């Protein structure tokens, strides 16, 4: 098969800014190379085809080149709306193989995040469960590493994370991080501590709590 | 001007059984014909390795070479009667009779080891209910579309064998003389 | 005018198999090429196999080999794809996708159809258990305040967090859900300026329409 | 018009029914033409382009006919001409220039089978006239080398059809 | 009687390019032809889609289809002479002369919009040292195996193009009259 690399897979850029990403073959193929748009929940729509041509419906901002191993797409000018996610795809030889895809997202100033830690709920006892709930809303870049810590000790088991997709309005990223126990091993220890480092502190953000 | 003959063959063996009646007693047997048989599939664009969309059968020329000696005893005799119509006396190990005696197109097959062919003209199958065909006409023979797998059979013979105590064997040659139609090559680049 | 439209979502049981459809409509499927595409969730696109609604011919994707077959049905201008011996690794959107009809159309953008989701999970229908999310008194953020839900061990997804039944939508953020011992879990916060609480009630609605139940949750 | 920069091919292809070429009759006559019989000696089929002879971006195609329905796959921009080595090719060059081909047709009797008739006049069977069931005849094959520019062509089909068995109804009054 | 003939054919575009320099400039091209590029190769125990085993190209047809407008000026005007040698005029973008002028099998072809052909005989390359070869004779053309992918190369005909200021695009069909031999079919069974 050959094998197509899309670079970068993940990029981010101010609207009026051009872009350019690159999509390279393993092998030579001809006007068999198209490219495909895809927005999160919806199927990829097919962008340029033969390398180089609009596809119907397609803003003019839009452009493609290349022949042989080297193809790339490239937007003039970026607005909001050109935010997804774009693969290369040649149909050239079977089986017929798709680029990892290069995500663009929109850049924006540095934001830090602002923690909040959550003790778990009574009713959540009664049932014998625990779950301390740690949320980093907003901030920029996506990079950032979560750290539990029960009276100082790194706990990483039951931890589970997620992330939600860039803010449509002010384009930030949020984070949820949940660390479920027992009630009982959830009630031998007294701090629990969420910490979060980001490229915007040097210090790493912790907010924690005492039980009651 | 895309016609093209041909002379094309199968050939493959039979066994006819010893048997333990004294009386005479006949082995009924049959054939058909698919040219399915004779065609190994092309690959690539072209999935039938002989280049024609067209076919017709000219002639067929069904051949009969005995593995059975001369030395061979407790000699016999068959028929060779032309079958044209799917109809066909049915298959049977040790018949009383021959049925084939009194056919207009009855040839008389000796056993063991005597050599036999019959040189004549196939007949396919074209509906089952109605069993329709053609007199002996080389201008107005149809023609066929070659297919990949679905070809016709042809009704070609039904054949019979007085039994005896030993086993008669029998390399059986088909060779027919066919016909074609349009050449229809394909070359993919590179 | 053209259009490929697929069956619906499925959810299957592990060991058990599925045969999605995709129904072209404004064009002919003898005329091209059928494709089914699968793309896993936050993974890449990958092709499984095509065919020849023509001639039957079919090509397949090696690792797909044994596990699809992909069929048509010309009279009916529909195109199958069947999946043997379910597992989660097949929980994927399926794509079906083929093109215009022939003469000299090799465009028409794109029919990847609509996609079909299918989800491989032995698990029951199970409504989630809500817990609310309250601070532990302490300043958060100089004067606002954070509120949460914690949506937690629910089947099949979706689910509706609402706040205040619709009245704040405002601030909110609800992240996908995360599979933890086969249920969903899921949180969403809130986010209200410290003027309005506690003063105001803030109650969480989750609605988990396969159970079809309703909860909500005061945060105290 | 294309944007590819290697030649490029868009295939076609033209099946042919009578009901296209005839309108229905009204009242008793079913249809238009008082005949219960017809044969299509013929079939001309005629080109004329909309292009002119200004149009740069000059092209060539293949003409090669088709008789069995078994088809080349109709497609956009085909990377070859798969009509090149047939023994039915005649050439028709783009955009401007003018093409027809003067042959009989054959019609679509069994899908399975494909089966038709030599080169025959005295031996062409007769087909019934039918109200709307009328056969397909399959007739040619066709190949378009692409370009940067639209190619228009008001393609003309004439056929010789022989009759027989003139049926015609006259009701009363 | 295993003697076939046949008539087989290519096309390809080609672009002459659009030029700076005022005075009369050439564009010296070569043309050197094998029947690989002619054929698709044929599967299974067929390696060749024709089944043939010998081959000798009975004449050679070089067609020339300009994209070039007739509305188009800055005309010009090549040659056209025929090259059996694999002795080539070095392939030049603008040269200052025409070396093709006069050859004994110069044929002219205006530019940019005029048809040419040429309807000759083929010549391969045997040996590059000597570069040896026979007269035109039909009775004694002597034959070729049909081979997998090591067919030689046939040295054809060299071209001239008289430079200007505008591209001129040619559609470049080249038509074989293939004579043939050894039919040579294989049917592996079922």
């Amino acid at each position: 098969n050959i094998v197509m690399t899309q670079s970068p897979k993940s990029m981010s850029m101010s609207v009026g800014e051009r872009v350019t990403l690159s999509c390279k073959a393993s092998e030579n193929v001809g006007t068999f190379v198209f490219w495909y748009q895809q927005k999160p929940e919806q199927s990829p729509q097919l962008l340029i085809y033969g390398a180089s041509n609009r596809y119907t419906g397609v803003p003019d901002r839009f452009t493609g080149s290349g022949s042989a191993t080297d193809f790339t797409l490239t937007i003039n000018n970026v607005q909001a709306e050109d935010f997804v996610d774009y693969y290369c795809g040649q149909s050239y030889r079977y089986p017929l193989t798709f680029a990892a895809g290069t995500k663009l997202g929109l850049k924006r100033a540095d934001a830090a995040p602002t923690v909040s830690i959550f003790p778990p709920s009574s009713e959540q006892l009664t049932s014998g469960g625990a779950s301390v709930v740690c949320f980093l809303n907003n901030f920029y870049p996506k990079d950032i590493n979560v750290k539990w810590k029960i009276d100082g000790s790194e706990r990483q088991n039951g931890v589970l994370n997620s992330w939600t997709d860039q803010d449509s309005k002010d384009s930030t990223y949020s984070m949820s991080s949940t660390l479920t126990l027992t009630k009982d091993e959830y009630e031998r220890h007294n701090s629990y501590t969420c910490e979060a480092t980001h490229k915007t502190s040097t210090s790493p953000i912790v907010k924690s709590f005492n039980r009651n | 001007n895309g016609i093209f003959n041909t002379r094309l063959s199968c050939t493959f063996g039979y066994t006819v059984k010893a048997t333990t009646v004294r009386t005479p007693s006949w082995a009924v047997d049959m054939m058909r014909f698919n040219i399915n048989d004779f065609v190994p599939p092309g690959g690539g664009t072209n999935k039938i390795s002989i280049p024609f969309e067209y076919y017709r059968i000219r002639k067929v020329k069904v051949e009969f070479w005995p593995c059975s000696p001369i030395t061979q005893g407790d000699r016999g005799v068959g028929s060779t009667a032309v079958i044209l119509d799917d109809n066909f006396v049915t298959k049977a190990t040790a018949l009383t009779y021959d049925p084939y005696v009194n056919y207009s197109s009855r040839h008389t097959i000796p056993q063991p080891f005597s050599y036999h062919s019959r040189y004549f003209t196939p007949k396919p199958v074209l509906d089952s209910t109605i069993d329709y065909f053609q007199p002996n006409n080389k201008r107005n023979q149809l023609w066929l579309r070659l297919q990949t797998s679905a070809n016709v059979d042809h009704v070609g013979l039904g054949i019979a064998f007085e039994n005896s105590t030993y086993d008669q064997d029998y390399n059986i040659r088909v060779t027919m003389y066919v016909q074609f139609r349009e050449f229809n090559l394909k070359d993919p680049p590179l | 005018q053209v259009q490929l439209q697929q069956s619906g979502a499925e959810l299957v049981r592990p060991g058990v198999s599925v045969k999605i459809s995709c129904k072209g409509s404004g064009y002919t499927f003898t005329d091209y090429a059928i494709h089914w595409v699968k793309q896993s969730h936050a993974k890449s696109l990958e092709w499984i196999g095509l065919i020849s609604t023509y001639y039957g011919d079919a090509t397949y994707n090696q690792n797909f080999k044994g596990e699809a077959t992909m069929t048509v049905d010309k009279s009916s201008s529909t195109a199958y794809m069947e999946l043997a011996r379910l597992t989660s690794e097949d929980s994927a959107i399926y794509y079906c996708a083929r093109g215009p009809f022939s003469r000299y159309d090799y465009f028409a953008m794109d029919n990847w159809g609509q996609g079909t989701s299918v989800t491989v999970s032995s698990a029951k229908t199970t409504p989630p258990s809500v817990y609310p999310l309250a601070p532990g008194s302490a300043a958060q953020t100089n004067s606002m305040v954070t509120l949460g839900c914690l949506v937690k061990g629910y089947f099949p997804e979706p689910v509706t967090v609402t706040w205040n039944s619709g009245s704040l939508s405002s601030g909110v953020h609800t992240f996908p859900a995360v599979l933890q011992s086969d249920l969903y879990t899921l949180s969403s916060s809130v986010t209200v300026p410290s003027s309005t609480w506690p003063s105001e009630t803030v109650t969480c609605n989750v609605a988990h329409p396969a159970s079809s139940t309703k909860v909500d949750k005061k945060i105290v």
